[PDB]
RNA sequence: CGUGGAGGUCAGUGACGAAGCCUAGACCGUAAGGUCGGGUCGAACGGCCUCUAGUGCAGAUCUUGGUGGUAGUAGCAAAU
RNA sequence: GGACCAAGGAGUCUAACGUCUAUGCGAGUGUUUGGGUGUAAAACCCAUACGCGUAGGUUGGGGCCUCGCAAGAGGUGCACAAUCGACCGAUCCUGAUGUCUUCGGAUGGAUUUGAGUAAGAGCAUAGCUGUUGGGACCCUGGUUCCUGCCGAA
RNA sequence: CAACUUUGGGGCCGUUCCUUGUCUAUGUUCCUUGGAACAGGACGUCAUAGAGGGUGAGAAUCCCGUGUGGCGAGGAGUGCGGUUCUUUGUAAAGUGCCUUCGAAGAGUCGAGUUGUUUUGCAGCUCUAAGUGGGUGGUAAAUUCCAUCUAAAGCUAAAUAUUGGCGAGAGACCGAUAGCGAACAAGUACAGUGAUGGAAAGAUGAAAAGAACUUUGAAAAGAGAGUGAAAAAGUACGUGAAAUUGUUGAAAGGGAAGGGCAUUUGAUCAGACAUGGUGUUUUGUGCCCUCUGCUCCUUGUGGGUAGGGGAAUCUCGCAU
């Protein structure tokens, strides 16, 4: 479909310079599954709750796992408890922000992700529910 | 991204106080966002126009209707978003700072203390032109000034005769916390445009969308600055408004591309440029080097001379 | 911020860059060494930055470093260039030592 | 690609000649078109990034204006 | 359909739903009826309301991890899909404990049901477009620049 | 009954409002070009005035204004602010308590019908009550409760305004557009009338609008002259195409057009090109030496002076 952001946030073209360079100079199929998510519409990038994000925390194995969104995280008081860990994304809305920073965890931004995991060591990728 | 600017006197020079960055300079840019709000603030100050209601009969004619007669109730005004047009606000307050940005768009700073430009709050109690002007050169915006009084122009449109005539370029901006008399000095120059920190008008931010225009603080206003966008100290003054978030932390790219961790995870990189092989075909059967780069055989061949080989008599 | 700073001046308006015929871009920017306006050449966009510029009759080498990002009127840093051809070049080779090609 | 107008910019061009017109003058564009020479001419006008539209004509027995042939013909109050 | 030539000359605007895209915020969102402010039809700030939305298993499976030189193996599994479930509402029988003689639904069934629960996604602005209506391209005829790509009946 | 509490009317002068009048900055400094500087360059001054217009071309500084304030003048006037003159006569009013009373919209309400409207209104006929009447919920019901006073009247402001009288603006049109009408446009004209209804802007800075001679009925010329320009002559800025005339060239003889490709003929374009490398001569300077001064970004810096020397070296320049 898109080869290419059809946003014109220089942000995200930065990012999208960094993952190219990353899914040309990367043999992990990490770094492309994140380009060809960066391309995204915002229909095509629905929103994660933090809620979702937490059931997603439930699965084995996946508690020293950092999870990756692509897209907002978005906030929901539906739930109380939500465990100290390490979410990177696009975008932070404030009252997720304060339940990822209230619970000891750690807001990144993607840059920094790529940073952290050039060859996504360890991670987790959620995509939102969509139904339309 | 340092800490803080050393204020100037209105003689010129480094005053020992310096006070620290408001954290609106680290604010997001985003001419996308500041085109958009731009295009559709600009289209606020507009007033209708309309031909007559029933003043042949034809488009094609003379004299007659013409197709489409222009209604007054097309949109003149465009709703725009609150927050959209506050952050369009912050990145041009923003990109005021960098000053490549505003010798990007066309300023004569080259010879001014330093960015973003701030003069003590003494300024403001200037009420006479040719002292306010006089400071002014002792800042060094004289040359903006002088570009901008030299670009005088006339309007090349029919406009000219519809009272817009003259068109010169736009200069410094003076930001004041408080009236002592300044706006009435700086009115008669031309081309300098003062503002209060509460207003700070977008049109005269990014004129053209075009961001980063020269823009003089007082010192006063660079601290208020704070006050009215608040920080992550300071609260907002807004109700509900929070100074927004960048997607990437690091502006540089290159930067993270070539830091050491990725240059340590990253397989090596070819030439940047392809070696071209093979720019031409050269048929074997003849042109018996390429025969010898293939088949090593054919030399032994035309060696012993296989294709007249004599057979047994048997 | 200096790629932000350069993706504006490329993709939105560089007051210096002239557009040709060819389609190709040129930076009236005084210090620009190359006249094009390209990524490398906009002394705007780039912060350690180098130039052969002449003021009346001597030359000069104009050198440009991030750490007076701020100050632009003490930005520019100024050698004066010898008449010796040879000796002139050996001065921009010490001069940009460790420094891009 | 072109047109009117608008914001920014080129401290753009201009009575030592802008715009327009002509050009059995040259050039660049695949083209839409653009650039220059020369002539005429007298007062404004362009390039770039954007905005906006009463924005592109060969026809519609289209509208208006101008000019042909018919034809020195018909014909002599065809208007005088 | 045409004597020629010049100029003018034909899909504009608006309203209501609809897709797509971009942008801001996000379970919220929407300043501009209005008030305050102003360098004054601009910009700036905003009280109270209002609008719209909100209020289990198995099989896979993007990846990721481990091991494996690799090939592959094992594990955890996004989105989504299928199955088997469960529950709610309905569906038609069972009709108890009680029962004001006609009230009652307890329990157990049965199929489908549903943009159902089983952990949200929307609001606003802009742009391009679909349908409808306002004279709505102009008066059967006409309907104004180029190039590239795709291209039927 | 007890107290308290209160007084109205003028004048005048201000103020307020309207209508006006008047005053209130800074170059016409040198040079070039131009018919004309208001253009270009150099040097300036004002500014709470760099809006706009005019002046022979883009005028802050030439003029009018503009901006800031000031001084008037003539009215309107009770809006209030001072003064000043009077106003009482058992005058008028207000609050609490006590006592005694304690009167209101009828051809209306309503009912029927008819028309009309989508329930009112109108007509016709009938036509009331006074702890009354109107209207609405309510019920465990021989209900309760709610809420107003119709059939008399006035009332600013927030509102509409394609008219009037004025202003101020425009991402509007620029003379086939924009009003039909930028002009002696509702005109000329047409119609018996009701009515319909055009076309038509630009000489020049100044008319300086062509003295005078001559042809010529007269119209028009030709000499001449003005003008920066009649390649601006009251047919007049600029002056396209269709179409016309003359001359030149070519072709054709009852010939139509283009496309390709080439000759021939005519014709145009076609360096302000004239340098580099090495060596050598002499001279000069940011070259050498000595002695300084100065700016900070204080270094791998920048500017700059004086005298001496090339006798030797060396760089650049000139030769
Ligand atoms: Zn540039």
């Amino acid at each position: 479909h898109r080869t290419a952001p059809k946003s014109d946030n220089v942000y995200l073209k930065l990012l999208v310079k960094l993952y190219t360079f990353l899914a040309r100079r990367t043999d992990a199929p990490f770094n492309k599954v994140v380009l060809k998510a960066l391309f995204l519409s915002k229909i095509n990038r629905p929103p994660v709750s933090v809620s979702r994000i937490a059931r997603a925390l439930k699965q084995e194995g996946a508690a020293n796992k950092t999870v990756v969104v692509v897209g907002t995280v978005t906030d929901d008081a539906r739930i109380f408890e939500f465990p100290k860990t390490t979410v990177a994304a696009l975008r932070f809305t404030a009252g997720a922000r304060a339940k990822i920073v209230k619970a000891g965890g750690e807001c990144i931004t993607l840059d920094q992700l790529a940073v952290r995991a050039p060859k996504g060591q360890n991670t987790l990728i959620l995509r939102g529910p969509r139904n339309s | 991204s340092r800490p803080q600017v050393t204020v100037h006197s209105l003689t010129g020079e480094a005053t020992a106080n310096a006070l620290p960055l408001p954290a609106v300079f680290s604010a997001p840019i985003r001419p996308d966002i500041v085109h958009t709000v731009f295009t559709s603030v600009n289209k606020n100050k507009r007033q209708a126009y309309a031909v007559s209601e029933k003043a042949a009969f034809g488009n094609m004619c003379r004299g007659g209707r013409m197709f489409a007669p222009t209604k007054t109730w097309r949109k003149w005004n465009v709703k725009v978003n609150h927050n959209e047009k506050r952050y369009a606000t912050a990145s041009a307050i923003a990109a005021t700072a960098v000053a490549s940005l505003v010798l990007a768009r066309g300023h004569r700073v080259e010879k001014i203390p330093e960015i973003p430009l701030v003069v003590s709050t003494d300024l403001e109690s200037i009420q006479k032109t040719k002292e306010a002007v006089a400071a002014l050169k002792a800042v060094g915006a004289h040359s903006d000034l002088l570009k901008v009084l030299k670009s005088k122009k006339l309007r090349a449109g029919k406009g000219k005769y519809r009272n817009r005539r003259w068109t010169q370029r736009r200069g410094p901006l003076v930001v004041y916390a408080e009236d002592n008399g300044i706006v009435k000095a700086l009115r008669n120059v031309p081309g300098v445009e003062t503002a209060n920190v509460a207003s700070l008008n977008l049109l005269q931010l990014a004129p053209g969308a075009h961001l980063g225009r020269f823009v003089i603080w007082t010192e006063a206003a660079f601290t208020k600055l704070d006050q009215v966008w608040g920080s992550e100290t300071v609260a907002s003054s807004k109700v509900g408004y929070t100074l927004p978030s960048h997607i990437i932390s690091t502006s540089d790219v290159t930067r993270i591309i070539n830091s050491s961790e990725i240059q340590s995870a990253i397989r090596p990189a070819g030439q940047a440029t392809q070696k071209r092989t093979h720019v031409l075909k050269k048929n074997p059967l003849k042109n018996k080097q390429v025969l010898l780069r293939l088949n090593p055989y054919a030399k032994v061949f035309a060696a012993e001379k296989l294709g007249s080989k004599k057979a047994e008599k048997t | 911020s200096d790629e932000i700073v350069w993706q504006v001046i490329n993709q939105s308006f560089c007051s210096h860059r002239i557009k040709a015929p060819n389609g190709q871009n040129f930076c009236r920017n005084e210090y620009n060494v190359t006249g094009l306006c390209t990524r490398q050449s906009c002394p705007l966009a780039n912060s350690k930055y180098a130039t052969v510029k002449c003021d009346n009759g001597k030359l000069y080498l104009y050198m440009k470093t991030p750490e007076r990002a701020h100050t632009p009127a003490k930005l520019w840093e100024r050698i004066k260039l010898s008449k010796n051809y040879t000796k002139a070049l050996q001065q921009i080779d010490e001069h940009l030592l460790h420094w891009s090609k």
